[PDB]
This record gives C-alpha cells, sequence and structure tokens, in this order.
C-alpha cells in the first residue's frame, strides 16, 4: 500500500520549515514595530499604548536597515514554493496566490504602499493576517501532499 | 529582567580547541535567543554566533564559520560555544547576550540584544 511516503514526508518537511521561518520573521517584525513604537518592554499583544505612524515606516522602510523588501522576497519565495508543491487546483493556488500578493499601488513598492504612513496597530494586524494566510496555505498544501 | 553567567575562558596555542559556556535563568531560553559576541583588542564588539529559540537554527560570522559551534541544553539552561582550529585573531573578550527575536534578520544585530553578560577573556598564542 505505501511506496513514495518519502516524497510526502520530504516535501511536507520543506514546507513546514519555510512556513515556520516566515511566521517567525513576521513575529519579529510585529515585535520590532511594537518596540519602536513604545519601548524595549513593549508587548506585541492587544490594548497597547502609544499608536504611532512612524514605527512601521522606520522598521519596514528605513534606507539602511528596512525589512520591507526582505519581507516581500520571503513571501514571494513561500508563494513560489506553494505553487511547486500544489497539485492542479488552479482555483486553489489562485486563492493562496491572491492571499500572498506582492502588488503595490502605481509607481511604489508593495512595502511602501502597505507601511507608508500606517498606524502601529494597523501594521501589526496586517502582519497577523499575513501569518494566518501563510498557515492557511500550509494546511491546504499539506492536505494536497497526502493526495 | 534576565541574568546570564559566563565560565570557560582560557589561554591556548594556535590550532588548539576550547569551550565557553553561558548560564541562563528561568524560562528565558524559551522566550529569548542566545547570542555570543567577541571584542578584538582596541576594536568595537562584533557578533560571533547565535542560537534561535523558534527554529533552533544556528548563525555564525563568516570568520568563525566551520571552526565554531553554538549549542543549547534546555534542562541545564546552558549554551556552549565550541571553538576549534583557534587562530591568534580569535583573541578577544567573549560576551553573552539574549534577544527576544528568533529570525536570521535580527540575530546578527548587536543592537537587538536586550541582556548581556560580563564575559571571559580568551587568548590564543
Amino acid at each position: 500500500n505505501p511506496e513514495k511516503v518519502k516524497v510526502w514526508y520530504e516535501r511536507s518537511l520543506v514546507l513546514q520549515k519555510e512556513a515556520d521561518s516566515l511566521c517567525t520573521f513576521i513575529d519579529d517584525l510585529k515585535l520590532a514595530i511594537a518596540r519602536e513604537s513604545d519601548g524595549k518592554d513593549a508587548k506585541v499583544n492587544d490594548i497597547r499604548r502609544k499608536d504611532n505612524l512612524d514605527a512601521s515606516s522606520v522598521v519596514m522602510l528605513n534606507p539602511i536597515n528596512g525589512k520591507g523588501s526582505t519581507l516581500r522576497k520571503e513571501v514571494d519565495k513561500f508563494r513560489e514554493l506553494v505553487a511547486t508543491l500544489m497539485t492542479d487546483k488552479a482555483k486553489l493556488k489562485l486563492i493562496e496566490q491572491a492571499l500572498n500578493t506582492e502588488s503595490g499601488t502605481k509607481g511604489k513598492s508593495w512595502e511602501s504602499s502597505l507601511f507608508e504612513n500606517m498606524p502601529t496597530v494597523a501594521a501589526i494586524t496586517l502582519l497577523t493576517k499575513l501569518q494566518s494566510d501563510v498557515r492557511y496555505a500550509q494546511g491546504e498544501v499539506l492536505a494536497d501532499l497526502v493526495k | 529582567d534576565v541574568q546570564l553567567v559566563e565560565s570557560g575562558g582560557g589561554l591556548v596555542q594556535a590550532g588548539g580547541s576550547l569551550r565557553v559556556s553561558c548560564a541562563a535563568s528561568g524560562r528565558t531560553f524559551s522566550s529569548y535567543s542566545m547570542g555570543w559576541f567577541r571584542q578584538a583588542p582596541g576594536k568595537e564588539r562584533e557578533f560571533v554566533a547565535a542560537i534561535s529559540r523558534s527554529d533552533n537554527s544556528t548563525y555564525y560570522a563568516d570568520s568563525v564559520k566551520g571552526r565554531f559551534t553554538i549549542s543549547r541544553d534546555s534542562a541545564k539552561n546552558t549554551v556552549y560555544l565550541q571553538m576549534n582550529s583557534l587562530k591568534p585573531e580569535d583573541t578577544a573578550v567573549y560576551y553573552c547576550a539574549a534577544t527576544p527575536y528568533g529570525s536570521r534578520y535580527y540575530l546578527r544585530e548587536l543592537r537587538e540584544y536586550d541582556y548581556w553578560g560580563q564575559g571571559t577573556q580568551v587568548t590564543v598564542s
């Protein structure tokens, strides 16, 4: 009955590491925005003080250390991995590719459109939504890998 | 507040090996990644190696890559930096640090490390 279970396990192990890395990075971005906004003792979680428009822009778009472009390339890598692992459900891949879009607005980068002049609370919720979309994508790929 | 204790520094000749440890307190290992930084004579401190708590991934400076190994023991709340093929350039003050971050994009950044230890002077001759 089982022959290429090695395919299932190997492909599913690659996906998990990539999904976990991306979510860990997003958790760091949420914490960096919270810490920039408030202080070193800042709690990422709900009902947080000092909403600021500058924290997300500093953390994501700073010219020396900005993480926006890094985040974009990491989501792209993950979305491309999801595409190679999926079956032939365009309609399902088309759903996840839409959740993981990297498209901005006009002559601006995806990172600029999303984090230019954006409140800390809105930036953290946007990042939380991105993690939940990564986790949804992961679950759908896993189901597809089992056949 | 978090507290780190350091022990294992020594004097060794070229091509020799050593092992430095760092003591951790409480559940800090679960919430914080552990990093190790060395400060060369008359120079600014630089990152050596880091241990991620999230993925338990290891990160190394390209100058110490292949010679140095970072380890984690959850029960002992201790981190080990195994230093092999030691060169005189490795002579420095080795410092302990904890960061709330867990990804590769933050673990190499000295500024992202909240807590520090005194360290031990390691000499290679």
